[PDB]
């Protein structure tokens, strides 16, 4: 249970919701996009469904709120571009969404107490359409064509994430500005204290401690953890009596080459003429039309048909080989 | 610029009469043969007797203090200099007027 | 329409000049509102071209 | 409580819902884009932020109903161009909303009956270019740029409009066929009367009247405001029996000049050659690149990049600068 | 596909003339179908161009 | 930003090559995040041109 030494934690974000940065338990890490399938691989702060004892439960949700770990709902957890996303598997930090054409991924849910965080990233998404026709529904039997998509096997193997120590947490909030002096409020956690002020400037303390003439700035502390493991993420200090110690550890969903039924694009009305051919070209998507001769001479011409239109092409004696889309190539013949 | 227009007068069963105003831009104009209606009927009377009387004006904006763009006459220009000196052995500045 | 179709001294002057080519239009049936044919910010225009 | 004399009113909607037009409690009047930031100043039908009694309560809002003013939720109101939109002041019938890119802007809220009603409104929305990227999520930390937008302060100060009194309201449900006589159901409300039929046939009653020998149809009533006060809409009638007296009220949300956060392009592929330089772009948004000489005839040539692009631009005796989005002008010089 | 693929005498006439290029094509691997090739509805085209 | 800015010898090889004009940028003014300016992968935008 590789979940034994690991643990969530926090991070920041550059945009919580209305354009405004905070420290956001949804923070997101790193949206990796290497499906060719369209599949979307988010990497988020918190841990999906574990629950704070850590126990196996996939109704709930973990994140951190202020200092503890609290639970919360996986209901409640969302994916948007431009519009809501699909959520296709959810294990710890990591979410695997189909997402539609937009310019920033959007990732939130909702705590305990019924507030709603959410994470804004400027993410350019846009799918490589598979084939050539643009369908929405997904057939049960068509064309295979290869493409990308990441499996659900559990089994740690292929890919891996660094995971370090997470010494102290460091929490402001344990400081309290007494009049003049300075109050570390401990609240039953060991606390690791150290001020610029005189007298008493270090130590681990169990106790509540006051540093007399001294202000909040000019001190710090953090509660200390040594004991479980943490990710190396960019959005949360690295330990500081600690060089590039680290571990690592296997990673679920791995990229895998599949294949994938498409479609293809319907006939056109076809008629014929003295060494040429007319077609009626009726496109539902962007579909792509090329055609070239089949003698010495090639002469290779491409363009994407998008509207209804009408193409008259010269047919020598040799031939002349015409592709739409995804269809088979139609070869023409004159004579005489 | 802030086209400034306030409520039109609506007269039932009468006419109303287009005062010339000195203000800028001032457009007024007087309608005749109107039946309005409102969220519990019709606000007039008569069927075609009614008048609205709708008067217009042209003001600078709240915005004219803050978003403004300045028309200025360029006349004759006065050229000014900052000049480093190597002083015996020491960088010296100097500013003043060209 | 133009760069100067409201022209004033300065940001806080009272008097205003104006050519904004302003006409008022017949409302629509039992409609109590001011219809009017009017040139878009010369200003507005301006700060894109 | 400002709102105590002043009150609300209804207008015209050209899109209550699937495309049909109604008269709308939440009528959309003038919609406000000046601010660089993104921020649209919204003015509404209704009013937010007061109750029918005229006193101050930021969860509730004031809305027309049927000739008569009604009390609604603030957590109800909505506004929405492709995706929703975050509110940042409400006061009145002014409305702040930071919006992306859409082409109608919707206003709606919910009453008490619980019968939602929204106003659509075609608007071109597309928060300028604040720099030379244009980005479409706003980062937490970027270069520092002057721009302006409405802040959120409530406080009755700067800005004001006018206001005076209102016009009289239609309504054929205040009349009643009483056998063979008409009665007038005032309904705590100054309503204004006239009949065909003889005796009392003209005036502005405040308690309940009936019309001895007439009909239903010979006979039209409506209310009208007078105790209360009005804002001087171009919309609404003047008071007859009225000059030029008006009075002013404070309006919040301001405009006032902030600082935007920009970002700058990144670097780009630069090849020297026989007096001329290659400058490979890899714009993620999109780019201004302008160049000028640095001597007699500087020739200002500027594009936009939004693709992968190679440019070769030639470099002089005095010098070529070029500009790539918010980043420094790069200086080239000749040489041998 | 072009203007004229189904005549008709009257919007309520009971014989019509159809020249459309409708063609049958072998159903999917099982599946239970009628797929087919025709050119576009000449009318509707007509309506756009 | 070309094909072939990371060479390598087999899918599985040990030794890389490659040229990607990496360099670091200052962090944002209390922030912790490691800022860069690279050339984006050849391989990706051969797949596309």
């Amino acid at each position: 249970n590789v979940y034994k030494a690991t643990r969530p934690y926090l991070a920041h974000c550059p945009d919580c919701g209305e354009g405004h940065s905070c420290h956001s338990p949804v923070a997101l890490e790193r949206i990796r996009n290497e499906a060719t399938d369209g599949t979307l691989k988010i990497q988020v702060s918190l841990q999906i469904g574990i629950k704070t004892d850590d126990s196996h439960d996939w109704t709930k949700l973990r994140y951190m709120d202020n200092h503890m770990p609290a639970d919360a709902e996986r209901a409640g957890l969302f994916v948007r571009t431009s519009a809501p996303c699909t959520i296709t598997g959810t294990m710890g930090h990591f979410i695997l969404a189909r997402c539609p054409k937009g310019e920033t991924l959007t990732v939130g849910f909702t705590d305990s107490r019924k507030i709603s965080h959410s994470c804004t990233h400027p993410f350019h998404h846009d799918p490589p359409v598979i084939g050539r026709e643009k369908f929405h529904s997904r057939p049960q039997h068509g064309k295979e064509l290869p493409c990308s998509t990441y499996v659900q096997s559990t089994a740690a193997t292929t890919e891996e994430i660094e995971v370090h120590m997470p010494p102290d947490t460091p929490d402001r909030t344990l400081m309290s500005q007494q009049s003049g002096n300075v109050k570390i409020t401990v609240n039953g956690q060991t606390v690791r204290y150290k001020c610029n002020c005189g007298g008493s400037n270090e130590g681990l303390t169990t106790t509540d401690k006051v540093i007399n003439n001294c202000k909040v700035d000019q001190c710090h502390a953090a509660v200390t953890n040594h004991k479980k493991w943490q990710y190396n993420s960019p959005l949360v200090p690295r330990n500081a009596e600690l060089g590039d110690r680290k571990g690592k550890i296997h990673i679920p969903f791995p990229l895998a080459n599949v294949t994938c039924r498409v479609p293809k694009a319907r006939n056109p009305t076809v008629t014929y003429g003295k060494n040429q051919v007319i077609m009626l070209l009726y496109p539902d998507h962007p579909t792509l039309l090329s055609y070239r001769n089949m003698g010495e001479e090639p002469n290779y011409q491409e363009e994407w048909v998008m509207h209804k239109k009408e193409v008259v092409l010269t047919v020598p004696t040799e031939g002349l080989e015409v592709t739409w889309g995804n269809n088979e190539p139609y070869k023409y013949w004159p004579q005489l | 610029y802030k086209t400034v227009i306030p409520s039109p007068y609506v007269k039932c069963c009468g006419t109303a009469e287009c005062k010339d105003k000195n203000l800028p831009d001032y457009s007024c104009k007087v309608f005749t043969g109107v039946y309005p209606f409102m969220w519990g009927g019709a606000y007039c009377f008569c069927d075609a007797e009614n008048t609205q009387l709708s008067e217009a004006h042209v003001e600078k904006s709240e915005s004219c203090k803050t978003e403004f763009a300045s028309a200025y006459r360029a006349h004759t220009a006065s050229a000014s200099a900052k000049l480093r000196v190597l002083y015996q052995g020491n960088n010296i500045t100097v500013t003043a007027y060209a | 329409g133009q760069f100067g179709d409201i022209q004033s001294r300065t940001p806080e002057s009272k008097d205003v000049y104006a050519n904004t080519q302003l006409v008022l239009q017949r409302p629509a049936a039992g409609t109590v509102h001011v219809p009017y044919s009017q040139a878009p910010s010369g200003f507005k225009y301006w700060l894109k071209e």
